[PDB]
């Protein structure tokens, strides 16, 4: 107990059915700094090809191993029944990060179930969850809705990434591996993208405590980023996050608390974080709690990386 | 055997868990409490219950090569039988 | 027990006959993933000459072990007095193959017990037998019949593979090994149409859950598959699954149920995956259960493979 | 002999099953029933029965190389001899 | 052969191209995919498709002197069986 | 290849020029970064940016005989891949 | 344990100093007394007090290497309970 109050900041990932397994085993082999990855899957096939380092097996008594299907209840009645082992490895952590994909069985109707019991372990709890294509059908969508509608009600923030606003940069003729990949890429970034101000801070840092400021009981939470290079870096970078797709769902100006990461090297200037901040500030509400920090990329040169979460959108 | 549960399996599902499994009673049983901890451990052990319909309970957070020790209490209102004990080395 | 709950699916395929046991040692050479092969013969020459592995004799003290002879009455107590190396062969199984040719005496008396013991064990029994040859007379043909009929009564579903469908794409002038090596290589087909989605799924897969949703108290099914290359490969490999010769007995609109296998490389697309689906959906009925997966097959450039099973024809 | 069969032959049908022979009684048996099992292993054994008109029992599922015990029980309406029991290393 | 094809012809048609013949099928094949190459080279096959009544193909822009290998896919829906591979130095 | 872009290609297209292409993205670049200097030399790379939908890149003033390291960036808002870099010698 | 604490917790929160837990109350506490010197040491100790809604005490000014002794009281208006002490070697 006394070593809980002189440690690090304890950041676990953890996946949820087979997209987030997919998504977590690439954010392990992309070596997100100073957090644990976690894989929860009904299938056990499934997990033991998972290289995610410390896998969980639920609904071991209702699915033998053999997977939930696609039924969202099958999947929550999965985790129901083994919330002693999903507590376990939850506990001793001070953020979560619940990465699923939205649609299937062991996903949607798993996912809430983490969420309830990491939010009654005083867990911050942050769902990075995506929705499926539209070329998945109307079925997988429906339960991808039903599913975060459960989900907003145990979760501190929830942020949605539809695919379908994927498909405006995705290219021409893209087979569903590259896709999805991409998929991955854009939850690993959310993820990497909240971590990384307390894992690897700049000069201008914010501390756990700013994050959760802005994280906790929120509820509904997008994301939009954007990169730059040369003098104009910081307004460009800014703008591109704030005109982000995937934050064109919707307004800057109703969000509830906005969250700004700024990437960037040892050459970031005072200017470009005061410019950051204006435009940040200047397309939010009045009264929105704003925190901007910087994170540090020792590879980044003459370039500037933004990403922004808004939350509390409802 | 004289203890409820009288059969005891434990199986390890992934390097860092345990699938643990009983046979069914001859008498109703309102829930089963698991009492799993570190043989021979000064720390205390940990606790939880599934209800009694249920025949399997997986825990997790287990250090790998760390001897184990698992307890289940068969809690019925129509007996008090004895527990059942088994030891896994993980 | 326990390590029941936490392993991968267990399929085992057996041929009843000596067909069957033709049709499986095919199998077993053309490299079934995932999947165990036994074959059943009351001829011990036979089954002495089958390379599969695990062989089971039965009708041991009724016919000496010189076959049944061309009476389905005894293959049935044939297999009647040998239930217990049955059960033992078929225990431990999530699903169940069992592949005969009806017309004979040992498939088509022994195939209704097998698939007696396997559903009386909890299994998932999927029948796929042929009928024979209009070639092979009338009296092989009543005695397919009726050992349809009474397999019918004891499995989960019943695919049917008329051979006098295979007539209609046999080259002229053929042998009769070579159209029953056609009759092997579409046996496997079926069984490999069903068991590749779960034994080496995909990025968009369906578990065991999911197949067992069509394919368990569904009654007769009927299989049809379809290839094709190039741009327009998804379309026309569905609709030629669709107006497949072993599919045109039924129609696609009355079945209960229909599993869709995609079989593909690594460039599968979204828009291919939702075409084959609309296709399906399109012939099918409205409240049909419709499960779609994909399977794997890196071996594949270019091309793309549809495998319908239709199922709860009636 | 004093034990119901008083014969008892085994041969291996195929690598992985076996066949069981025993000689007609001299009065009419209702049922066999036999129990084969590993030779001195702790699982327990594997029952089945076959009308007492047969003389032949095929069992199946059988690991190479591992002994097994064979007892087979002839249960009439008009005795009750004792068993005989046979040990085949497959 | 248990590959369909099972014959492979190549000839070479003129200096700088090749015919290549295969023996007609016993089941319908839809198409053929042809994948020719340097024997052993590391840049990527190309590949195309006839459809399944031709039995010859005709590849061009080939370096003499340079090995090649063919490989024939037959596509039915009606079997998966294996494609067959010849050789050729030009 | 988990870097992208995937391939790089590189081509002298004057005695003292160097023409770099690289594959097409499959999800969208806002710009690409290019640094090119001596291998394993202790002066400062170059390093300029072209914008995201160009595919081939220029560089001058490259002393013959000379080794040359050339990585490239793909800075994307939806991804934060690894580059990919290659060794050309003058 | 007849003494309030009952449990005590020693952490060296930096190499020159020391993180200290101790249980809650099962009755309010008004003020803890902690007091901290060498062990077996004529020096007088040194002594503080935290008010009884805090549950944890840092000292500092601590030599690495040496012994030290740490005492809590638990002054409440409604015991007298005995202290608990614990040694900690820096
Ligand atoms: N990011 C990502 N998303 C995926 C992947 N595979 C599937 N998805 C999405 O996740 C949703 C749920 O599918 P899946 O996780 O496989 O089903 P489940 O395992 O039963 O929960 C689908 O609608 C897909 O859109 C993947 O590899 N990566
Ligand atoms: N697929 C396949 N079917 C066969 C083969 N041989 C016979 N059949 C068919 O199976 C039916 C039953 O014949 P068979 O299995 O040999 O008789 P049984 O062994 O006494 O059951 C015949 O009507 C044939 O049409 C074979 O090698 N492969």
């Amino acid at each position: 107990e006394p070593m809980e109050l002189t440690n690090d900041a304890v950041i676990k990932v953890i996946g949820v059915g087979g997209g987030g397994g997919n998504a977590v085993e690439h954010m392990v082999r992309e070596r997100i700094e100073g957090v644990e990855f976690f894989a929860v899957n009904t299938d056990a096939q499934a997990l033991r090809k998972t290289a995610v380092g410390q896998t969980i097996q639920i609904g071991s008594g209702i699915t033998k191993g053999l997977g939930a299907g696609a039924n969202p209840e099958v999947g929550r009645n999965a985790a129901d029944e083994d919330r002693e082992a999903l507590r376990a490895a939850l506990d001793g952590a001070d953020m979560v990060f619940i990465a699923a994909g939205m649609g299937g069985g062991t996903g949607t109707g798993a996912a809430p179930v983490v969420a309830e019991v990491a939010k009654d372990l005083g867990i911050l709890t942050v769902a990075v969850v995506t929705k499926p294509f539209n070329f998945e059908g109307k079925k997988r969508m429906a339960f991808a809705e039903q599913g975060i509608t459960e989900l907003s009600k145990h979760v501190d923030s929830l942020i949605t990434i539809p695919n379908d606003k994927l498909l405006k940069v995705l290219g021409r003729g893209i087979s569903l591996l590259d896709a999805f990949g991409a998929a991955n890429d854009v939850l690993k970034g959310a993820v990497q993208g909240i971590a990384e101000l307390i894992t690897r801070p700049g000069l201008m840092n914010v501390d756990f405590a700013d994050v959760r400021t802005v994280m906790s009981e929120m509820g509904y939470a997008m994301m939009g980023s954007g990169v730059a290079s040369g003098e104009d870096r910081a307004e460009e970078a800014a703008e591109m996050a704030i005109s982000s797709p995937l934050l064109e769902d919707i307004d800057l100006s109703g969000a509830r608390g906005v969250l700004v990461n700024i990437t960037a090297g040892f050459d970031l200037r005072l200017d470009e974080f005061e410019t950051v901040g204006n435009t940040i500030r200047a397309f939010a509400s009045d009264n929105a709690t704003v925190v901007i920090g910087t994170s540090l990329d020792p590879d980044m040169n003459d370039e500037l990386r933004v990403t922004v979460v808004a939350t509390g959108i409802g | 055997v004289s203890s409820v549960p009288t059969k005891l399996e434990v199986v390890a599902a992934t390097p860092t868990s345990l699938l643990i499994s009983w046979d069914a009673p001859a008498v109703t049983v309102s829930y089963y409490r698991i009492t799993y901890g570190e043989t021979g451990g000064n720390s205390p052990v940990q606790e939880f219950t599934v209800p009694g319909s249920k025949s399997t309970a997986t825990i997790s957070g287990l250090s790998p090569g760390v001897d184990y020790t698992i307890t289940v209490y068969a809690r019925s209102a129509y007996h008090r039988r004895s527990p059942i004990s088994i030891n896994y080395r993980t």
